[PDB]
C-alpha cells in the first residue's frame, strides 16, 4: 500500500524500488496569441525516476516532438511516463529490476499498473510524503541537459554525487528532500546559499558543491531557516 | 402451462417464483406452483422464516422435464427434483390442482416485465456458469462466490461467470496500453463479443443472469459481474447501435424491477455515475438515465 511517515525506512532497504515522479513531463509557456487569444508552447521535460538508495537517477529526457499532433497532453504525459518507465524496466537485467515503483502522484497509477502487466511481482505503489522532486530543475546541470536536447534522451546521473562514501542513504535522501523543498519554496534564495562561497566549487562529475561534514550542517541549517520564514510569509504564522 | 409441484411444506418460507414471492406457514397443505408460461427460464426461491439468512433457490425450464419441490429434513432445505415418470407426474399434479392445494403464476396479461429480464437468458448458458450437469435445473444460493472472486475456494459450488478484469493483459493489447484501457471497444468487441460470448444475445444472457442473481439471492458477486458487464459496454466508444439500444431496454426493467429499499446495496455508484454521466455511451440510454434519475436520484 502507501508509503508514508510509517514506514519510511523501507526506502533505504535492500530491495531495488524506484520513485518516479512526472510533475516536469509535460512542461508549457502560457502567451497570448495576436488575436489576444491565450495558447501554451511546450518546452522539454523530463521524467525524474530515482533509486532513494544507490542515488542512481535515471533521466528521461521528454523532447516537445512527443506531443506533436496530440491531444489532452496532460492526460498522454501520465501514459508516455508510464511507457517509459516500463521500458527502462524491461532494458536493466532481471537483478537490477526494482521490486517496487512508487509514484510520487495517484494519477500515476493506473498507466503505470497497465503498462507494468507484464511485470505481475513489481508493487506499484502510491505515497502520502510531500516529495519535492518537482524542483528537480531547479538543479542547473539538469535543466541545462533537458533544455538542450534536441532529441529524446536518457541521461543517468548521481543525485547524491559522492556523499555514500561519508553518510547514509536515509541521511543522503534527508539532504537531498531539505535542498529541493529549499529550491521549490524560494529557489532565488536556495541557489545563492549553495554558491554564496566562490572557493566551494561543483565537480564537473557532480550536480551539488563539494562542501565539507561542516559547511553540509551550515548550509542544511540555512535551508531548515529559508524553509521556516518562508512558511511564516505564506501563511502569517 | 406446466406446473412444479411440491411434496409438503413442512416449514415456514416465503416462496418466490420469478418476482412473486407468498408467504408460507409450517404445515401448510401446500402443493405447488400452476400456470407457469412456457417459453422462458424461471426461478423458484426460498428464505426460511426462522434464517432470514441464505436465500436459495432454483433455475429451471418446463420445456427440459417434470420438476417438483420436496424439503429435506437432513440438509434442511427445499430442494428441486426430476420426476422421470410422466404419468405419476402428471396424476400427482391432477390430484392437487383437483384439491386447489396450488398458488397460480400470477401473471397480468399486459405485463412483459419476466420475459424483459430473461430475453436473452437460456437454460443451456444458466448450466455453464452453474456447474452440476446431473440436474437439468441450477441451484444458486446467496453465499456462492465467482470464479474471479475465488482467484482475489471450493471450485464445485462457484458462479462461472465470464472474467472482466479491466487491468489484465487480455482487456490490453501491449503497445495499446493506453488507448485500450480508456477505449475498450476491442476488449468488448474482438476478445469478449466475438471471441467468448460468439454474439450479443449470450453477452447479455450472461448480464440479465447475474442482475437476477444479485436481485433474488443478494448474490454480491452476480452484482460485480452485473456491474463490470454493463461498464464495459459503456467504457466501448464502438458498440453496435442494436447493442446500445437493446442495453438501454435491458437496464431499464432492471432498474424497474429493483426493490427501491435495495438500491443503496446492489447499484455501484460510481458505475452508475461514469455510466450515465462521463463514460462514451453517456448519451445512448436514455430510458436507464430517465428511470434512474426519477427513482434513485440520491445514487447519482
Amino acid at each position: 500500500g502507501a508509503m508514508n511517515s510509517s514506514n519510511y525506512a523501507e526506502l533505504f532497504n535492500n530491495d531495488i524500488k524506484l520513485f518516479v515522479d512526472d510533475t516536469n513531463v509535460y512542461r508549457v509557456t502560457v502567451h497570448k496569441t495576436f488575436e489576444g487569444n491565450v495558447a501554451t508552447k511546450a518546452i522539454n521535460g523530463c521524467i525524474f525516476t530515482l533509486n532513494p538508495k544507490t542515488g542512481h537517477l535515471f533521466l528521461k529526457i521528454i523532447h516537445t516532438s512527443v506531443w506533436a499532433g496530440q491531444k489532452r497532453l496532460s492526460q498522454l504525459a501520465k501514459w508516455k511516463t508510464a511507457e517509459e518507465v516500463s521500458a527502462l524496466v524491461r532494458s536493466l537485467p532481471k537483478e537490477e529490476q526494482p521490486k517496487q515503483i512508487i509514484v510520487t502522484r495517484k494519477a500515476m497509477l493506473d498507466p503505470l499498473e497497465v503498462h507494468m502487466l507484464d511485470f505481475p511481482n513489481i508493487a506499484i505503489r502510491p505515497t502520502e510524503l510531500r516529495l519535492p522532486f518537482s524542483a528537480a530543475m531547479s538543479i542547473d546541470k539538469l535543466s541545462d541537459v533537458v533544455m538542450k536536447a534536441t532529441e529524446p534522451q536518457m541521461v543517468l546521473f548521481n543525485i547524491y554525487d559522492d556523499w555514500l562514501d561519508r553518510i547514509s542513504s536515509y541521511t543522503a535522501f534527508s539532504r537531498l528532500t531539505l535542498l529541493l523543498r529549499a529550491l521549490k519554496t524560494n529557489e532565488e534564495s536556495a541557489k545563492m546559499i549553495l554558491l554564496s562561497d566562490p572557493t566551494i566549487t561543483i565537480k564537473s562529475y557532480h550536480l551539488w558543491p563539494s562542501f565539507t561534514d561542516e559547511q553540509w550542517i551550515t548550509i542544511e541549517s540555512q535551508m531548515r531557516d529559508l524553509i521556516l520564514t518562508e512558511y511564516g510569509r505564506k501563511y502569517n504564522v | 402451462m406446466n406446473t412444479v409441484p411440491f411434496t409438503s411444506a413442512p416449514i415456514e418460507v416465503t416462496i418466490g417464483i420469478d418476482q412473486y414471492s407468498f408467504n408460507v406457514k409450517e404445515n401448510q397443505p401446500f402443493h405447488g406452483i400452476k400456470d407457469i408460461p412456457i417459453g422462458h427460464v424461471h426461478v423458484i426461491h426460498f428464505q426460511h422464516a426462522d434464517n432470514s439468512s441464505m436465500r436459495y433457490g432454483y433455475w429451471f425450464d418446463c420445456r427440459m422435464g417434470n420438476f417438483y419441490i420436496q424439503y429435506d429434513p437432513k440438509d434442511g432445505l427445499y430442494k428441486m427434483m426430476e420426476e422421470r415418470d410422466g404419468a405419476k407426474f402428471e396424476n400427482i399434479v391432477h390430484n392437487f390442482k383437483e384439491r386447489q392445494m396450488m398458488v397460480s403464476y400470477p401473471k397480468i396479461d399486459e405485463d412483459d416485465t419476466w420475459y424483459n429480464l430473461t430475453e436473452f437468458v437460456q437454460m443451456d448458458k444458466i448450466r455453464k456458469i452453474v456447474r452440476k450437469d446431473e440436474n437439468q435445473f441450477s441451484y444458486v444460493d446467496s453465499s456462492m462466490t465467482t470464479v474471479q472472486e475465488n482467484e482475489l475456494s471450493d471450485p464445485a459450488h462457484s458462479l462461472n461467470y465470464t472474467v472482466i478484469n479491466f487491468k489484465s493483459r487480455e482487456a490490453i493489447r501491449p503497445g495499446h496500453e493506453m488507448e485500450d484501457f480508456l477505449d475498450k471497444s476491442y476488449y468488448l468487441n474482438t476478445v469478449m463479443l466475438q471471441g467468448i460470448f460468439k454474439n450479443s444475445s449470450n453477452y447479455f444472457g450472461e448480464l440479465q443472469f447475474a442482475f437476477l442473481n444479485a436481485m433474488f439471492f443478494g448474490n454480491y458477486g452476480s452484482s460485480l459481474q452485473w456491474h463490470a458487464m454493463i461498464e464495459l459496454i459503456c467504457s466501448s466508444a464502438t458498440v453496435p447501435k442494436h447493442m446500445l439500444d437493446k442495453l438501454d431496454e435491458i437496464l431499464y426493467y432492471q432498474i424497474k424491477t429493483l426493490p427501491e429499499q435495495y438500491s443503496d446495496i446492489l447499484l455501484n455508484e460510481r458505475v452508475w455515475n461514469i455510466c450515465l454521466y462521463s463514460s462514451f455511451q453517456k448519451n445512448s440510454l436514455h430510458n436507464t438515465e430517465k428511470i434512474m434519475e426519477n427513482k434513485y436520484p440520491e445514487l447519482l
